[PDB]
């Protein structure tokens, strides 16, 4: 009961998937062959970790996950790497030819050829669930598969699973590690087509993660591996309430009630602390107050924007590790007596808190210090729309001259789809302005 | 007028309900296995009001446990007295209600309610003469609030001539789970105004303040809140549970407490407040003190329509009568003059566990309007921008139903104000 199915789409989706599932395994005591000695009920159970792992009679704990990509070389690494026994082969699905950084090929030309198979395999996961809660979909905005195949899949999932919850982890593009000039097109197309099919979406700005790696972990030139390890800690923090139990534990769905005041306003800002090197963490114990303080430092946000220049509609603090409410409450009181935390006039200002007692883990050979306590803040702030503004502007620059548009038109798309997607984005930025204006 | 059927719904409802059964079972000498081991016959004389007698001189709570998810009732069943409850009286779904009144009332709850009523009917069927029902629940969540009020409606339809009584926990931002609590509470209050005879307004605002200000609890937990609630619940049911003259059943209580049918929302109070010797004068002063009230309303801001006072322990009845008269005679302005002799007092020899003596206060005060005004303000701050409504319209509700619930709760407020000035 309460199963969650993860779907990792395209390179970014898949590689972030690798990092998350490795991390989950370590958090839960699951070996790379899928065995979990601590689990005494063989071949099934209703433990909290079962929301993310099914079990075979032979004692294997198998991620409720599908990996999909239109070319094979990234998933081939999963097939042949360290956690290859973790996954049944049918959970890892590949085409022969990718979307070539083109939303149209991901959604139509190439995507249409593998979509029924993907849904077949997701259906196989669903049928093993006694109370499926919904899906978590991981993907880039910028890639052809991450953008166009994800959109197609989300549209088909609404049809096939009705209103079952769909949450995204969406990788927003940064010039430091982007690989296509047309990513702004792909980002707007997929955001427009997915918007009505997603209940909640956590954007991860590659530039924010890149900066955090450079600045807080002293990594000269971060690789995807560096980025993904940090992303996985954040993803882990958000899903921990689903995977562990606890008296002070608060379900992600409960935070969602507070995070989403209107269906379209469904993009929380995540902020994570502490991100600190082993070198800096040694003999330096960061207190509940210190990590909570860090949540209101914009440098620690997963999306670049300035909440101090916007308005809050919700603030949620998801703690893990050695943390009790007394200390949280005191930390919050201080922060209120000293910060630019302004709420819209129609929302209560109380911070919503959950605590999972299981301490954070790190992957061997990684950059993050192992710490006793960590926190992820999820806020609903009007400032997140800055990310849409930056992207919409880049789209406008190119689209005005119709730069690269022939690549999409050649794959069957119409200019009408571009203008329609861009207008939806204009309306979304307007939605974020409106919700911040005072009541009359 | 003998048997009461108890129902507890949703997380809050079940947690406070479980504590209520633990507490009164101890008071009546019933151990966790339903065996009696007391030393007084006062304990068993009216035990049938709350317990069925099974085989082997076993006593079984006449209690039905309801939820739309299993979690809290798994905990109840694991709880100290969890084995005393009748296993078939645990009725639960798997879906949860997501703090959503619409889910509890119209969709998820709809699917489960019939099976609850099958159990209620089986309970009522063995009653020699059912008085009515008591429901424990919160108003801020989904199951206790939305499904709890659905139940009350269906129960009324099936037992329209029986008394409906609730212990209803009112939400507060100070002790809040979600932002939609004001919505769920306003929707529920309209149900309560129409379909209960007597409602104890238990305000999480008041409970928190008492824990913080008075009991010196820096960081009050729901458990600390529930200590106060279970102590209060024991107090207000003393007259139903032990031999006595006044308010000895639910209908006579309603007749003594409710001068106009809609105005049936009571502010409870308790003394001494607990987390070694109290005089009758001190009990009396503390029981009437705003700081001892479980609804966060200033009783000097309104008037008392009716009051019931219950004193427990060995003490001078002469002194009790003197002190109760002294309260009325020295603060006579706060008691409406158009209901003569509107304060009734009971005394019960058995004190609650851990105290030599105690007092419980049940007030029907026009000041209760402050609690509804507070909910009404919170409701409106959001509803004016239709904020968070999609959670409800997604379950098939429309805005008009919100407008109506709001109007009826504002009507209730205006009605208290009317008798405050009369
Ligand atoms: N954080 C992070 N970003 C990634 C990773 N891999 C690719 N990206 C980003 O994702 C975007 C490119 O999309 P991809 O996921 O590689 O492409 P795809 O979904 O496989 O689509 P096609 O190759 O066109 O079929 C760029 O913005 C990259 O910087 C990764 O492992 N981690
Ligand atoms: N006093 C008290 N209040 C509670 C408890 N549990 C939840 N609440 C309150 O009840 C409301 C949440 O509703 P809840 O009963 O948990 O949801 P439900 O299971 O859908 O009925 C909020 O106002 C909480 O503050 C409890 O054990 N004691
Ligand atoms: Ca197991
Ligand atoms: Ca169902
Ligand atoms: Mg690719
Ligand atoms: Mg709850």
């Amino acid at each position: 009961m309460r199963e969650c199915i993860s779907i990792h789409v395209g390179q970014a989706g898949v590689q972030i998937g690798n990092a998350c599932w490795e991390l989950y395994c370590l958090e839960h005591g699951i070996q790379p062959d899928g065995q979990m000695p601590s689990d005494k009920t063989i071949g099934g159970g209703d433990d909290s970790f079962n929301t993310f792992f099914s079990e075979t009679g032979a004692g294997k704990h198998v991620p409720r996950a599908v990996f999909v990509d239109l070319e094979p070389t990234v998933i081939d690494e999963v097939r042949t790497g360290t956690y290859r026994q973790l996954f049944h082969p049918e959970q890892l699905i590949t085409g022969k030819e990718d979307a070539a950084n083109n939303y149209a090929r991901g959604h139509y030309t190439i995507g249409k050829e593998i979509i029924d198979l993907v849904l077949d395999r997701i259906r196989k996961l669903a049928d093993q669930c006694t109370g499926l809660q919904g899906f978590l979909v991981f993907h880039s905005f910028g890639g052809g598969t991450g953008s166009g195949f994800t959109s197609l899949l989300m549209e088909r999932l609404s049809v096939d699973y009705g209103k079952k919850s769909k949450l995204e982890f969406s990788i927003y593009p940064a010039p430091q590690v982007s690989t296509a000039v047309v990513e702004p097109y792909n980002s707007i197309l997929t955001t427009h087509t997915t918007l009505e099919h997603s209940d909640c979406a956590f954007m991860v700005d590659n530039e924010a993660i890149y900066d955090i790696c450079r600045r807080n972990l002293d990594i000269e030139r971060p690789t995807y591996t560096n980025l993904n390890r940090l992303i996985s800690q954040i993803v882990s923090s958000i899903t921990a309430s689903l995977r562990f139990d606890g008296a002070l534990n608060v379900d992600l769905t409960e935070f969602q009630t507070n995070l989403v005041p209107y269906p379209r306003i469904h993009f929380p800002l995540a902020t994570y602390a502490p991100v600190i090197s082993a070198e800096k963490a040694y003999h330096e114990q960061l207190s509940v107050a210190e990590i909570t303080n860090a949540c209101f430092e914009p440098a620690n946000q997963m999306v670049k924007c300035d909440p101090r220049h916007g308005k809050y509609m919700a603030c949620c603090l998801l703690y893990r590790g050695d943390v009790v409410p007394k200390d949280v409450n005191a930390a919050i009181a201080t922060i209120k007596t000293k910060r630019s935390i302004q709420f819209v006039d129609w929302c209560p200002t109380g911070f919503k808190v959950g605590i999972n007692y299981q301490p954070p883990t790190v992957v061997p050979g990684g950059d993050l210090a192992k710490v006793q306590r960590a926190v992820c803040m999820l806020s609903n702030t009007t400032a997140i729309a800055e990310a849409w503004a930056r992207l919409d502007h880049k789209f406008d620059l190119m689209y005005a001259k119709r730069a690269f548009v022939h690549w999409y038109v050649g794959e069957g798309m119409e200019e009408g789809e571009f203008s329609e997607a861009r207008e939806d984005m204009a309306a979304l930025e307007k939605d974020y302005e409106e919700v911040g204006v005072d009541s009359v | 007028m003998r048997e009461i059927v108890h129902i507890q719904a949703g997380q809050c409802g079940n947690q406070i309900g479980a504590k209520f059964w633990e507490v009164i079972s101890d008071e009546h000498g019933i151990d966790p296995t339903g065996s009696y081991h007391g030393d007084s016959d006062l304990q068993l004389e009216r035990i049938n009001v709350y317990y069925n007698e099974a085989t082997g001189n076993k006593y079984v709570p006449r209690a039905i446990l309801v939820d739309l998810e299993p979690g809290t009732m798994d905990s109840v069943r694991s709880g100290p007295f969890g084995q005393i409850f009748r296993p078939d009286n645990f009725v639960f779904g798997q879906s949860g209600a997501g703090n959503n009144w619409a889910k509890g009332h119209y969709t998820e709850g709809a699917e489960l309610v019939d099976s609850v009523l099958d159990v209620v009917r089986k309970e009522s069927e063995s009653c020699d003469c059912l008085q009515g029902f008591q429901l424990t629940h919160s108003l801020g969540g989904g199951t206790g609030s939305g499904m709890g009020t659905l139940l009350i409606s269906k129960i009324r339809e099936e037992y329209p001539d029986r008394i409906m009584n609730t212990f209803s926990v009112m939400p507060s931002p100070k002790v809040s789970d979600t932002v939609v609590e004001p919505y769920n509470a306003t929707l529920s209050v309209h149900q309560l105004v129409e379909n209960t005879d007597e409602t104890y307004c238990i305000d999480n605002e008041a409970l928190y303040d008492i824990c913080f200000r008075t009991l010196k609890l820096t960081t009050p937990t729901y458990g600390d809140l529930n200590h106060l609630v279970s102590a209060t619940m024991s107090g207000v049911t003393t007259c139903l549970r032990f031999p006595g003259q006044l308010n000895a059943d639910l209908r006579k209580l309603a007749v003594n407490m409710v001068p106009f049918p809609r105005l049936h929302f009571f502010m409870p109070g308790f003394a001494p407040l607990t987390s070694r010797a109290l005089t009758v004068p001190e009990l009396t002063q503390q029981m009437f003190d705003s700081k001892n009230m479980m609804a966060a309303c200033d009783p000097r801001h309104g008037r008392y329509l009716t009051v019931a006072a219950i004193f427990r322990g060995r003490m001078s009845m002469k002194e009790v009568d003197e002190q109760m008269l002294n309260v009325q005679n020295k603060n006579s302005s706060y008691f409406v003059e158009w209901i003569p002799n509107n304060v009734k007092t009971a005394v019960c020899d058995i004190p609650p566990r851990g105290l030599k003596m105690s007092a419980t206060f049940i007030g029907n005060s026009t000041a209760i309007q402050e609690l509804f005004k507070r909910i009404s303000e919170q409701f409106t701050a959001m509803f004016r921008r239709k904020a968070f409504l999609h959670w409800y319209t997604g379950e098939g509700m429309d805005e008009m139903e919100f407008t109506e619930a709001e109007s009826n709760m504002n009507d209730l407020v205006s009605e208290y104000q009317q008798y405050q000035d009369a």
